[PDB]
């Protein structure tokens, strides 16, 4: 029994197979290169990635399909939703939607090590996300921007090429003066938007270029940082998580990790393709909702674009 | 009796930012915990401070925290809204509001000011409302509704512009993907 | 220990200042003696505000930044005032300034309270005393 | 038209359900066996997409 899993949330087509076992017995992605829509892109790489998949593996050895429900955009969730209930019907195959954040820890927590507190950090998406009395919810999360979103949008004001990522986090590693930018974190939430207004401000102001992508990097890592240190006290969690497209920088890695040192907690990230969003995350947790029983129907798979985390059910925990 | 209040130097921080932001963040939380009480809202007295060590020694109030008891004696939403309407009409924008910052021993005094500010802008009012929505619906769920109910209506009861504001919350709950 | 003394009916005298490490306060503006320990722990461990420690401790009774302000809101007048110094010294400006030795006055009553708010400006909720030490602790920012 | 009906039977079986799930629009569509033309090749992707999927 194995399943083929879709992530069609956001800019990457990620078409997966999982086996029960826990193994991967396929997995790959496509990142949307923007110059059409991520839906486009999505239409047009299934059947691609899908043939791919076929070709490891028979297509009548895959036992279900599973497609990235939501949260995410509209015309994306939609051409995943129908590219899953067409390989459902032509293969005769049950089909299931999964919620791409909630596969995201799932994901996280197979290929790494139990109950993580998970910083979902990505271009689009960010918010700290932990199981509590039994259902996964928001604990933490932006107002206006992602953080994610907020480099970019930073990368292109600067004209840093996108992804932006990993390359303002090049650019601080070599930083030392700090610029002043407002710190705003509410509560257990983050308004990215002016942070990234107070970066353009200070990019108008003839910056060095270093030293506000490093002042920058430090704000909004920091602000994660003791968010997720809110998100641990109030939930005790053992172990935070960085997921999502972000977690590639070391930078924030080792800031959480020095948090983590310091509240005596361990801080986990899964390998790089896992992290971004992959096929193989939808294809593990649809396989693992069906290992319990989540039975769903043609009617039942419509999209839910503002898929919330509290919205799901969970039994494989 | 008084107790000692400090803005310890977080490691996984970048040292000169974050001395920058304890001082900062000790500053503001003097300033706005001494105005309040011109508003009439109890708080905790301001005895000595000290920017430099990041130490500030005030009052110390014997009383269970609103997060602790607000569900149990719902009046104290009450009490919040009235001292949160306070604020809004006085225009000091708390930006952290939760009901932890809080105590009841026998009036409800505000503990933390922390990122308070002052501004006359009635979307922040909004937004700062949204927070303590937010915080209150992940600490007690099971009790948002009659808590942010009763909450409102100290709110209308101190404060008069509240409808706009929430009118304008509203807005800003609207803001997720289409 | 530094010596605070309320005198009532004292004798005010310029040339006092020529004998010279001694501060006169008036004493209905004061509020008590909490106001003049938390000027003294102000002056000693804060940063002093004024070249003149002495003098700095009527700064810091003040609340405010300026100097001539502070000395025209709580600079002493004729007949009741409050004198900080360090024995013989005491007995000397007792003796020249003169007055009769009341505690009382510096106690805090309905008029002194009255006082006090108008001087300070304090519009609000709380303790009087409270608030007076927290307006001088507040001197530190701005 | 289609090289034939059963292929347009599953195209269809397999996007009208998509179409049912926006009840607001813009206009009078016919879907059995400015704004109006960006919708319209809205659908047009949706049946691609589900043809190619095969």
């Amino acid at each position: 029994m194995i399943c083929l899993g879709l992530e069609g949330t956001a800019e990457k087509t990620g078409v997966g197979i999982v086996t029960s076992d826990g193994e991967v017995l396929f997995n790959k992605t496509i990142m949307y290169k923007p110059p059409r829509e991520a839906a486009d892109h999505h239409a047009e790489t299934f059947p691609k990635l899908i043939k791919e998949a076929f070709e490891v593996v028979d297509k009548n050895e895959i036992d279900l399909i599973a497609f990235s429900q939501g949260p995410g955009l509209g015309p994306s969730l939609r051409v995943t939703a129908t590219v899953a209930r067409t390989l459902s019907l032509t293969l005769k195959k049950p089909i299931i939607g999964v919620n791409h954040c909630i596969a995201h820890i799932e994901i996280g927590k197979l290929t790494t090590e139990e109950d993580p507190l998970t910083l979902y950090v990505s271009g689009g998406n960010t918010q700290v996300i932990a199981y509590v009395s039994k259902k996964y919810r928001v604990f933490g999360e932006t107002l206006d921007i992602a953080v994610g979103n907020c480099l970019d949008q930073f990368a292109r004001y600067v004209n840093l090429p996108h992804p932006g990522g990993p390359y303002i986090e090049e650019l601080a590693r070599k930083g030392k003066k700090l610029v002043d930018l407002p710190y705003t974190v509410k509560g257990m939430d983050i308004a990215f938007s002016g942070l990234l207004t107070a970066a353009m401000r200070a990019y108008d102001a003839g910056e060095r270029l270093e030293d506000i992508c490093y002042s920058l990097q430090e704000y909004a890592f920091s602000m994660l940082t003791e968010i997720t240190e809110r998100a641990l006290a109030h939930t005790n969690k053992g172990e935070v998580m960085l997921v999502g497209g972000v977690a590639a920088n070391n930078r924030l890695r080792e800031m959480l990790k020095a948090m983590c040192e310091g509240q005596n907690v361990d801080f986990y990230v899964p390998p790089k393709e896992f992290c971004g969003d992959n096929g193989a995350m939808i294809a593990w947790l649809g396989l693992l909702m069906h290992k319990n029983g989540r039975w769903m129907s043609l009617d039942e798979t419509k999209i839910i674009p503002n898929y919330r985390t509290d919205m799901v059910e969970v039994n494989w925990i | 009796d008084v107790i000692i209040k400090e803005r310890v130097k977080k490691g996984y921080r970048d040292e000169r930012l974050d001395e920058n932001i304890r001082k900062s963040r000790t500053a503001r939380e003097a300033r706005y915990l001494a105005l309040v009480k011109d508003f009439g809202i109890p708080a905790p007295y301001i005895f000595d401070v000290d920017l430099d060590n990041k130490r500030i020694m005030m009052s110390y109030i014997n009383g269970k925290l609103a997060k602790d008891v607000i569900e149990d004696n719902l009046d104290i939403a009450y009490k919040i809204g009235e001292i949160v309407g306070k604020l809004h009409k006085n225009d000091v924008i708390h930006n952290d509001l939760t009901t932890s910052n809080f105590i009841f021993d026998k009036d409800l005094y505000i503990i933390d000011f922390g990122l308070g500010k002052i501004s006359n802008l009635d979307r922040d009012k909004a937004v700062d409302l949204i927070v303590f929505k937010k915080a209150v619906l992940s600490t007690h769920h099971e009790k948002f509704d009659e808590i942010w109910e009763r909450f409102l209506e100290g709110y209308k009861s101190v404060y008069d512009r509240w409808e706009i504001i929430l009118e304008l919350m509203k807005d800003v709950e609207r803001r997720a993907r289409y | 220990p530094m010596i605070i003394r309320g005198i009532r009916g004292a004798r005010i005298n310029n040339e006092i200042f020529n004998l010279g490490k001694f501060q006169i306060l008036n004493a209905d503006v004061v509020a008590t003696k909490k106001h003049v320990l938390h000027a003294i722990n102000q002056a000693k461990t804060k940063k002093p505000i004024a070249k003149s420690f002495w003098m700095e401790i009527l700064v810091r009774a003040s609340g405010q930044r300026q100097i001539h302000e502070a000395i025209k809101i709580i600079g002493a007048k004729d007949g009741n005032v409050c004198l900080i110094c360090e024995e013989e010294t005491f007995r000397k400006i007792y003796e020249l300034i003169g007055g009769e030795i009341d505690d009382s006055v510096l106690e805090i009553n309905e008029d002194k309270e009255r006082l006090i708010r108008e001087i300070f400006k304090i519009r609000g909720f709380g303790n009087v005393v409270e608030r007076v030490l927290e307006k001088i602790a507040l001197i530190e920012l701005k | 038209e289609f090289p034939s009906e059963d292929v347009a039977k599953v195209v269809y079986e397999a996007v009208l359900y998509e179409h049912l799930s926006v009840p607001y629009r813009r206009s009078e569509i016919d879907f059995k066996l400015s704004a109006l033309r960006g919708t319209v090749n809205s659908y047009l992707r949706w049946i691609k997409a589900a043809i190619d999927v095969i």
